């Protein structure tokens, strides 16, 4: 029996993503049309952010790799940034092969300067969990001069797409040993089950001092389940946003509100009260309790944000199995982690606020 | 067995039933009564003593 | 296949009795809490003997937190060796359609996402036990979803008191009310936390523009019919009205480039609507009616494909 | 599978060409059925009602997209049941929005800017469909319009895939969406004043100071006449827990493009894929 997957084609500009120093097998995520940037930042940012950052970082950017809604490889993402995680011996190998393999001139120019991207994201407000959407996983490529032709599988097995060449067709999910965070070890789920595939992004919320780190995480939780377990890992990053990410808004000093008296006010029947005819008439509506609330630099839950994760896809297996070999990509010797036979299915984000 | 009508469409409700009925024996007697007087015995028996 | 359909095998024992052997096909149609999704498992996984804690069996609230934990699925034939299931949140069948059927006092209709109650009702309380085994099958209640969150909400208030009638609900104008009981106090508090983080978090800085709306609302509930059929008789704004005058802060940080009312509604939806599923579980499931009725009775079975 | 909507007959010669137009399009059946007659798709099996009257409909009702279009009936797959077993249906724009690749489609009542059939006496409304990340925005900016009829420039505009959207090109769309409206406003009203009575000090705290430290406690784990208000919050949860559904768009379609361009402009057609 043959199952059945469904592949995507897209004519993908090269400068972010390498369907050849990145072989058959790795995650793509696929970003919005990058004049939406500048105007969302100027929109939805808090009070006393710069607005005028994120046009500027991703002016940085575009002039940085000439010397259009595209595509950024995983393997691209991870060593972009790798100056925020715990296993930094191979951190440093992922940005060891991405400077060394991806053809053009200075890559390792636009590795300082994508980040400065995704740290003006973080901080224009703009979350890249709403601008990153997944793309499927790479089956093969066509090459040419400053574009490729890319397939991937947007949903169904991976395991089923043909490859092209008939010496070795398939291909398995190839990650690197960065990003891939158990959560059945380190909690101590042993039991066979499916497990499922998450998209995990990490935000911290400072000024002029704020991360990005993109994890894959594999459970055995429903996506309902997950925010207690992100919150057991991560929590440390919940406490440092809701002090620090409310910087320059101005906050009431000292307090102006009262007490809210309505169970005081509706226990005593000598309070003056109006009718319906009564009320939006300045001779009747003086006589009534003042009340002016101020809601002026308070920690909103979206100023508070630490993480957001979406559905993946799941291993339907009973024991799912993965693997930790060491491939060469090129010249450089990189630890990976293999997933064996991922069934996509993609999902909406959710910010874990 | 339960009998069968096919619908037509998307397939709604069924797979084919069976069922297994038990049913307990109620259990009764008959009598009826006869007698013989010695008169009629010594008729039936053959010679005497 | 693998991707459309799951079939689980929960194996039956060796020895149980035909007493308790004709009260499993009985459970055709029902719902099954998998922990896992594992291919294998017994009867002694599924019944309420998992589903104690550290040696207390909890109540009808804290029944809630570990369905949540779990894995639903559907009953789709009673063999005699094994209880063949299929998870929900993986796939259905091939087709798609598996079939339910109502323990309720109440009926379906078509579209209605279903989202799954313990037996919280009065003359509802159903377990079925088998002797020789020792187990009992707390077998969970399909409802519809407007009733769901109505429940939901009787049983959490109803805790809300005792940290210091309700009972009485009303569907289609049949009476119908829901058992009490003492709670424990552990998986209340677990409830009023997920209260009062998705409560605060739904307020912003612009809520305040909103806030002087209430004098508007309950000026216009004298001429629209709509308006006064909203309200309510036992609201708080109608007494919000009465009493307070709010009004709002005139200027704010940075107010040429941002929309206050905007960031306003969008933290609302994120936060307050989505708290239907943060205190209950997902309403997974709806029904699809083909072409026998487009109401489904009591005791009846209802063919099922997968909402979002 | 794909069901069949046969045209009643009568069809003066504009309105053949007509229903040739809406070859694409999405069509709401009541119930998934062999025989069905085109009055229950039409506009009258609605009633007229407004925005929320819509979204409330879209829901009980089932979709489907409309395949070849025969001249004795339209036939229609659903996008719940038949649409696991094929592999891929055309859907057409009637939205301003390009759709990208890797979507997923949401449906909007047509609230922008109607093939109506004069021999039959019947209109049609079809939905718009528009990307699920804009679907909550574009229903979020009406709806904080409408808040302040009881603006800014910069509401109006919509910067999706480098084109600008403009929501205002204003009159009977905002009697249109006034039950949202009174539903929106009071859902909040009510919201933020039971809390303010179960917790009532929230306000009175200092901002960064004295809320954060009383927020910190609220997130940790290991920490554990009468107003009617605990019959206020029943009230409010089967409310606010109505209008999560209502208003949460959730994703029929999702758009997977192969041998065509990444990019599906206005008018143009999209395959469309709902399984892996």
């Amino acid at each position: 029996g043959s199952p059945r997957h469904h592949l995507t084609r897209q004519v993908i500009l090269t400068d972010l993503c390498q369907p050849n120093a990145d072989r058959a097998g790795t995650l793509l995520l696929a970003l919005r049309h990058p004049a939406d940037l500048p105007h969302l930042a100027h929109q939805r940012a808090p009070p006393g952010r710069q607005t005028e950052r994120l046009g500027e970082a991703w002016g940085q950017l575009m002039e940085a790799t000439a010397l259009r809604a595209g595509l950024v490889s995983f393997n691209f993402l991870v060593a972009a940034c790798a100056a925020s995680y715990d296993a930094r011996d191979a951190a440093d190998a992922v940005r060891a092969h991405v400077t060394a393999n991806y053809r053009g001139t200075r890559v390792g120019a636009r590795l300082d300067r994508f980040s400065e991207c995704l740290r003006a994201m973080v901080h224009t407000h703009v979350f890249p969990h709403e601008v990153m959407r997944f793309f499927g996983g790479l089956v093969s490529w066509v090459t040419q001069d400053e574009l490729a032709s890319v397939t991937a599988v947007c949903a169904g097995p991976q395991e089923a797409a043909h490859t092209g060449h008939p010496g070795r067709p398939r291909s398995a999910v190839i990650l690197p040993a960065c990003a891939f965070v158990d959560l059945d070890a380190e909690l101590g789920l042993g039991g066979p089950g499916a497990a499922f595939l998450y998209l995990v992004f990490t935000y911290r919320q400072r000024r002029d001092q704020e991360l990005c780190c993109v994890y894959v995480i594999k459970s055995q939780l429903p996506p309902r389940g997950l925010e207690p377990a992100l919150e057991r890992l991560f929590g440390r990053l919940r406490i440092t946003n809701t002090i620090h990410g409310t910087e320059d808004m101005t906050p009431p000093a000292p307090n102006r509100n009262p007490d809210f008296p309505l169970a005081g006010l509706a226990a005593n029947p000598q309070t003056p009260r109006c009718s319906a005819g009564q009320v939006t008439n300045p001779q009747f509506a003086d006589r009534l309790y003042r009340w002016q609330p101020d809601l002026r630099g308070r920690p909103t839950a979206r100023t508070c944000t630490y993480a957001a994760f979406a559905e993946l896809g799941m291993m339907p297996e009973d024991s799912p199995r993965c693997l930790h070999r060491t491939e060469r990509f090129g010249a450089v010797s990189v630890p990976v982690v293999i997933l064996e036979g991922v069934v996509w299915r993609p999902g909406e984000w959710r910010a874990c606020a | 067995h339960q009998p069968l009508i096919a619908r037509d469409g998307p397939h709604p409700i069924e797979q084919p039933t069976h069922n297994y009925m038990t049913k307990i024996i109620d259990r009764r007697a008959l009598n009826a009564a006869f007698s013989l007087a010695t008169e009629a015995i010594a008729l039936l028996t053959g010679e005497a003593l | 296949m693998l991707a459309d359909g799951f079939e689980t095998d929960i194996a039956i024992p060796s020895g149980i009795s035909r007493p308790d052997a004709a009260a499993l096909q009985r459970c055709e149609g029902r719902v099954v809490f998998l922990p896992t999704i594992r291919r294998q498992l017994t009867l002694a996984d599924v019944a309420h003997e998992s589903f104690v804690s550290g040696g207390v069996s909890p109540d009808t609230l804290g029944l809630l937190l570990a369905y949540r934990r779990r894995f639903p699925a559907v009953i789709t034939r009673v063999l005699p060796t094994r209880i063949v299931a299929c998870p929900l949140d993986v796939g259905l069948t091939h087709a798609g359609t598996v079939n339910l059927r109502n323990t309720s006092p109440v009926d379906l209709c078509n579209g209605d996402p279903i989202s799954l109650v313990p037996p919280v009702f009065e003359g509802q309380a159903t377990d079925v036990r088998l002797d020789s085994l020792d187990l009992t099958l707390r077998f969970p209640v399909p409802l519809p979803s407007p009733l769901a969150r109505e429940i939901v909400a009787r049983l959490v208030a109803r805790g809300i008191r005792d940290l210091n009638d309700l009972n009485v609900l009303y569907y289609n104008g049949s009476r119908l009310s829901l058992l009490a009981d003492v709670q424990q106090l552990g998986p209340v508090n677990a409830e009023l936390r997920s209260l009062v983080l998705n409560m605060v978090y739904s307020i912003t800085e612009g809520t305040t523009i909103i806030l002087t709306l209430i004098p508007r609302l309950f000026a216009l509930s004298a001429q629209d019919g709509y308006v006064n059929a909203l309200l309510q008789m036992q609201s708080v704004t109608r007494e919000a009205a009465q009493l307070i005058h709010p009004e709002a802060p005139a200027l704010m940080q940075d107010g040429e480039r941002r929309l206050p009312l905007y960031e306003a509604l969008v933290a609302w939806l994120t936060h307050a609507g989505q708290l239907g599923d943060t205190l209950a579980l997902a309403p997974v499931v709806r029904v699809c009616t083909f072409d026998g009725a487009a109401v489904v009775r009591s005791g009846d079975m209802a063919p099922v494909i997968r909402y979002p």
